[PDB]
RNA sequence: ACCGAUAGUGAACCAGUACCGUGAGGGAAAGGUGAAAAGCACCCCGGAAGGGGAGUGAAAUAGAACCUGAAACCGUGUGCUUACAAGUAGUCAGAGCCCGUUAAUGGGUGAUGGCGUGCCUUUUGUAGAAUGAACCGGCGAGUUACGAUUUGAUGCAAGGUU
RNA sequence: UAACUUGGGAGUCAGAACAUGGGUGAUAAGGUCCGUGUUCGAAAGGGAAACAGCCCAGACCACCAGCUAAGGUCCCAAAAU
RNA sequence: GACAAUGGUAGGAGAGCGUUCUAAGGGCGUUGAAGCAUGAUCGUAAGGACAUGUGGAGCGCUUAGAAGUGAGAAUGCCGGUG
């Protein structure tokens, strides 16, 4: 293989998803958090258990 | 690395202003208003697409009705005379034929009425 | 492919017509005569342009109504002052002003547009038998 | 022929110098002269310098007959503005706009 | 961020009354000169593979040579002084391309310095070869006592 | 009260229709020929109704 | 002399000469294509197809394979962030009418 | 595989300065002529400012916070249009007039007709007379570290791995 | 033509009207609380003047083609004076 | 070739567009780069070219990598101007 023409193996690679950068993606705004609530805040939710 | 905003947000907002070009003020100066303009056009567009079928179809039978009456025949009694001949010239091309050469329709309407 | 005829005003031709009021219904003979305005009785009518004739009416002193209408309908008008409601009967309206009697009852069927208003301005009203318009050479016209 | 003047940077609101702009624009210099002249305007002075200054450019620049030309372009330009304020009731203070003008004059021989 | 930018202690103004969006600190993230939310901080991006698929992937990249034809035994360098003019024309008449690999089987300083000042000659050991070096390179050149190091290593 | 929605550019030159100035009242002075304002002494020559001030 | 064709789910009068747009059809540029539905005939004598006339044919050379002025299709939901952004050029076939019948 | 003048230090510049506070203390804005200063002799209008020539220069349309020079916003001229009309300002249809292009079943304008109560947020439900935005520009929000889990990938395999 | 099992990721826990079976209220409420269905929510298009929730009907895109639904056919305004 | 599906908020899944930087390869540029402006251009979308003017020295393209990667709203911050 050469420098300018390499290639991960199929399948082993993936983008990250970007949420809160637009309506289109469907993660814009609420960035997949839904509406309010304690969930929804920055820190939000309860302890595990 | 950093990524300045740089160039791409001037080059998305004057495609939106100059898709609002002939607006009135500041409906093609201003990009939110044009923007929110131009989203009114799209809305608007793909109804009226729509909605023109139903105009030219609505006008095309305005001129079958009047052409109908001045042969003393009702559009409706027209439209069911032409079906019972077996004719399927559409609404458009009566019209058509009722504007261009009045004969040919003459003729037409007495097939109707021998159907009837 | 499009291929809608168009009319405009190189190829419009506007007649005039007579339309004798008397013995006829007030509704019935307006309907009528609105579409004459209108240019609905025309092949070549096209929405954006008059295409219509002109109409002149005689007798309109000799419309007549059915039921108690002459004492029971009332045309009401408003003066944009404070209780400033007029009102007169169809049947006083018909003796003191036939001729708006008409007219207002063929108006109120055409459509409230630039377009609609110049329509309605081809419309000429005669409580009497005569009109001023033999210059138009117009010709009388059998209702229905 | 065309003979070109600018006076930058006068401190007038631009405003207020078209009021008079508007008066002479497209006359003959004379009586463009004489107009400014006897217009009571706080800007008639400074359009009437620019005005000479034109025709003075037009003669010796260009030999151009004086008694012949028209005013074909008179303008007023926004200059930079001088950013001031004025002490208010109660503490505050509100802005000052000292507005300035470019002013452009343009005569011509028509020829 | 917010807490490493200079000053910002005292809200701005009260909480309530003065018509103003209410503020906390003059270098919050919308303010301009305000603290960056996030950003870049100083980590390393090294990671480990294992040791097999390491030996994997240089026999890997040596094959390829081997397959392409870029791959030249010598029977050694006979270099006793520096001289990269000497060197770029051994290069030629073993007719080289640009960029070429020089495996020697231990640190050979004359090599070394002939080879350096070369554009696209890299020299390196039987044990630096490594992956970067072997896959940038388009022909690589490998005296014999170097070549069975390798194989014995690998 | 205050302004409940700003004024368009078309609202505001509509309303500056009628804001200007006029050219002054003036005429040829019939001495020196340079224009002078109508029923006031002429600056030119200080001539006024064939006589100087 | 004109005739009323169908094609592409359409009707379309036509004369001599004339060019006209359709939809797209299976043929090449240059090539001659035959509408076989005529259902009039009109000018100086009159045919009345029911619903075709029988054997009546119009002949047309094939001018163009165009796709139409963009068109975007745009729609929304206010409040709802929802919106929808297409591009869209429709098929075309240029002709022109060599002869009726 | 850090920033590049709203970034990067608060501070690229005479900055812990100016400025504010009794004080402790708080705390900015502000970079770019040109290769060379060759930084416009001289003439002209003007008190000056400013300008028009002339000249220097590849360029002054590089002339002093002098590379480039977007938008808001302010002017001048003009092709089409408008003083009987009820307008979320467009859209679909459409004569007339004026043009002539990335040459495409072109471009500008628009008599007149149909349809048509912005956007965001928040709501059971908002044209809403609920919230937010004067406009324009810039800046402005799921990141990284270390653990856990799951999935994909790859190596090796009763072994795998430091 | 689904159904179920295991595992990764969620959101939701303010609901509304209409019809109908009921409680409460006064066989009051665009009231309130349950049962059943539909629609809205998250649904544009046609009708009901306008009118989330009613009636018809579920918009992949284009067409100046045809048949129908509810509802309509004197004129506004398409179709029976 | 056939014929089946393709309204949609919270939200799940997928495929992509564009920005800066890096690596390798291959290219452009004072016979004029980026940027800016205009245009009747191309693509199913994000978006991509071409021409001309301005500008005066840097910048694409391909494959892969990495992120301070995309604004219209926060009585958002700063500047400019109504
Ligand atoms: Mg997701
Ligand atoms: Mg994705
Ligand atoms: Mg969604
Ligand atoms: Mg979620
Ligand atoms: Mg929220
Ligand atoms: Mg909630
Ligand atoms: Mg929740
Ligand atoms: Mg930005
Ligand atoms: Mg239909
Ligand atoms: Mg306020
Ligand atoms: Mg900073
Ligand atoms: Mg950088
Ligand atoms: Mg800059
Ligand atoms: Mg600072
Ligand atoms: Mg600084
Ligand atoms: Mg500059
Ligand atoms: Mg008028
Ligand atoms: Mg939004
Ligand atoms: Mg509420
Ligand atoms: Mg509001
Ligand atoms: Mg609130
Ligand atoms: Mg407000
Ligand atoms: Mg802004
Ligand atoms: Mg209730
Ligand atoms: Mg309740
Ligand atoms: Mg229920
Ligand atoms: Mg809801
Ligand atoms: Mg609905
Ligand atoms: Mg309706
Ligand atoms: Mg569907
Ligand atoms: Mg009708
Ligand atoms: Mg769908
Ligand atoms: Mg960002
Ligand atoms: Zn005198």
């Amino acid at each position: 293989m050469k420098l300018h023409e390499l290639k991960p193996a199929e399948g082993s690679r993936k983008e990250r998803n970007r949420v809160g950068r637009g309506v289109a993606t469907g993660n814009g705004k609420t960035s997949g958090r839904g509406h309010k609530g304690q969930k929804a805040r920055s820190g939000g939710g309860v302890r595990p258990g | 690395p950093r990524v300045k905003g740089g160039t791409v947000t001037r080059a998305r907002r004057k495609k939106t202003i100059k898709l609002a070009k002939g607006y009135f003020g500041s409906k093609h100066t201003l990009y939110k208003v044009a923007k929110q303009q131009v989203m009114k056009s799209g809305q608007y567009a793909f109804r009226d697409r729509r909605q023109r079928k139903r105009d030219f179809r609505k006008l095309w039978i305005t001129r079958i009705n009047a052409a109908a009456r001045q042969h003393e025949m009702s559009y409706s009694r027209l439209m069911n005379g032409l079906k019972k001949a077996g004719i399927d010239i559409n609404r458009k091309m009566l019209s058509e034929i009722a504007i261009s050469d009045e004969k040919a329709f003459a003729q037409l309407v007495t097939k109707a009425k021998d159907a009837l | 492919m499009r291929q809608t005829f168009m009319a405009n005003e190189s190829n419009i031709e506007r007649k005039w017509y007579v339309i004798d009021a008397e013995g006829q219904t007030l509704g019935r003979l307006s309907s009528e005569v609105a579409s004459i305005l209108r240019g609905k009785n025309k092949v070549t009518y096209t929405p954006h342009v008059d295409t219509g004739d002109y109409v002149i009416v005689i007798n309109a002193s000799k419309i007549e109504f059915t039921g108690n209408k002459e004492t029971d309908k009332v045309y009401y008008r408003h003066s944009n002052h404070p209780g400033g409601i007029k009102s007169i009967t169809a049947g006083e309206l018909r003796r003191t002003n036939p001729e708006r009697l008409i007219e207002n009852s063929i108006k109120g069927m055409l459509p409230s547009t630039r377009l609609g208003e110049k329509q309605g301005k081809k419309l000429f009203v005669y409580g009497g038998a005569e009109h001023p318009h033999a210059a138009q050479q117009p010709e009388n016209y059998e209702l229905r | 022929m065309e003979a070109k003047a600018v006076a930058r940077t006068i401190r007038i609101a631009p405003r207020k110098v078209r009021l008079v702009l508007d008066l002479i624009r497209g006359k003959n210099a004379a009586e463009a002269i004489a107009i400014l002249k006897l217009t009571n305007k706080a800007s008639s002075p400074v359009i009437e310098k620019v005005l000479m200054s034109a025709l003075a450019n037009a003669e010796h620049n260009y030999d151009m007959n004086t008694d012949e030309l028209v005013v074909k372009e008179a303008y007023a330009n926004e200059g930079p503005t001088l950013k001031r304020f004025r002490p208010r009731a109660q503490g505050r203070a509100s802005a000052i706009n000292k507005r300035t003008s470019h002013i452009t004059i343009v005569v011509s021989d028509g020829k | 961020n917010r807490s490493a930018v200079s000053g910002g202690g005292r809200k701005p103004w009260k909480q309530k009354g003065t018509g103003r969006a209410r503020q906390g600190t003059i270098r919050a993230p919308q303010w301009r000169g305000g603290g960056i939310v996030f950003g870049p901080t100083p980590r390393s991006y090294a990671y480990k593979m294992p040791k097999k698929m390491r030996r994997l992937a240089l026999r890997s990249a040596l094959s390829f040579k081997a397959q392409e034809n870029g791959l030249t035994v010598v029977d050694a360098f006979n270099f006793e002084a520096p001289k990269t003019k000497e060197f770029k024309n051994v290069l030629s008449t073993l007719e080289q391309p640009k960029k070429v690999l020089v495996v020697t089987e231990n640190e050979d300083v004359n090599v070394e310095l002939s080879a350096r000042n070369i554009p696209g000659v890299q020299v390196t050991t039987a044990q630096g070869l490594n992956v970067l070096d072997i896959t940038n390179a388009d022909s690589l050149v490998i005296t014999e006592a170097a070549a069975k190091k390798v194989e014995e290593v690998l | 009260a205050v302004p409940k929605r700003r004024t368009s550019k078309t609202r505001k030159n509509k309303r500056r229709t009628h804001f200007k100035i006029s050219v002054p009242g003036m005429t040829e002075c019939p001495n020196c020929g340079e224009y002078k304002l109508s029923h006031r002494v002429c600056k030119n020559c200080g001539s006024y109704n064939g006589e100087e001030v | 002399m004109f005739a009323i064709i169908e094609t592409g789910g359409k009707q379309i009068k036509v004369e001599e000469g004339q060019e006209i747009f359709v939809e797209k059809l299976d043929v090449n540029e240059g090539d001659t294509f035959t509408f076989d539905k005529v259902l009039f005939v009109g000018g100086d004598s009159v045919k009345v197809g029911a619903p075709t006339v029988e054997g009546a044919t119009v002949t047309a050379t094939v001018n163009k394979q165009g796709r139409g002025k963009k068109i975007t299709v745009f729609t929304y939901k206010r409040r709802k962030n929802s919106k929808r952004k297409k591009g869209h050029r429709q098929p075309y076939t240029k002709l022109t009418i060599d002869k009726i019948n």
